[PDB]
């Protein structure tokens, strides 16, 4: 019904909070945070970036794959003939 | 000392019946965290179990000398008749004045906060809202009292 009356039913849970001026916009904002970086920027850094690599290989090897078959004439057959 | 402390162990598990002095007790500790004057005061359960008597003649001890003593009485009553029967005890006992601190108090944190405990079984929620105000003393402690008799108050039964 009305959105939040009728929600759920929920027992016996505590919550605690203050003021916003209570507090700062930066309670050791790098200190504490920068270590943070690594667990999610390891997290999933296993699952994700090695595709890529691949492709970018083969962009260059693709690239030179054509670069040759095109750019020299006198490769396969030299200018002789 | 155990006959009571099981006593009163029943009565702080019952206690928790009227929703009404539940609910005061989180609004002190919610400003007032940070100095004892949120605190219950039956306090926590295991001191309950916890208590020795020393502490208590100790702080039967402490706080119990004067000036922290206060003696009147009212009724037929005039003044001489009572001093006299008043005198000696209890002129007296002392119901000392020497220290014991002085006299001792400290400005109580007043928190700008929230405190929710969120349960849906029962009919309805006791909700009360509350901000710091003065001291006993002050001439501002005259003007809230019409404060609030501005506003007035309703109930279910109230032939309003």
């Amino acid at each position: 019904g009305r959105q939040f009356g009728h929600l759920t039913r929920v027992r016996h849970v505590i919550t605690y909070s203050l003021s916003p001026f209570e507090q700062r916009a930066f309670p050791h904002y790098f200190s504490k945070g920068i270590p943070n970086v690594l667990r999610r920027t390891r997290a999933c850094i296993l699952r994700v970036a090695p595709p890529f690599v691949a492709f970018y290989l083969v962009y260059t090897w693709g690239t030179q794959e054509f670069e040759k078959s095109k750019r020299k004439n006198p490769a396969a057959y030299e200018n002789d003939r | 000392i155990e006959k009571e402390r099981d006593v009163i162990l029943q009565e702080l598990q019952e206690n928790d019946t009227s929703m009404r002095d539940v609910v005061f007790n989180y609004l002190h500790a919610t400003a007032f965290q940070g100095t004892p004057l949120a605190q219950s005061v039956e306090g926590p359960s295991e001191n309950v179990r916890k208590l020795s008597r020393a502490d208590l003649t100790e702080y039967l001890s402490r706080h119990y000398k004067a000036p922290r003593m206060v003696l009147a009485a009212a009724g037929g009553l005039e003044h001489r008749q009572l001093l006299d029967l008043a005198q000696k005890h209890f002129s007296g006992l002392s119901g000392t004045y020497d220290e014991d601190a002085v006299p001792t108090l400290s400005p109580c944190r007043f928190t700008g906060s929230q405190i929710c405990h969120r349960e849906d079984g029962l009919p309805l929620a006791h909700v009360a809202i509350a901000v710091e105000g003065p001291g006993w003393a002050h001439p501002d402690n005259v003007a809230l009292q019409v404060a609030n008799a501005i506003i007035g108050h309703y109930d279910c039964t109230y032939g309003g």
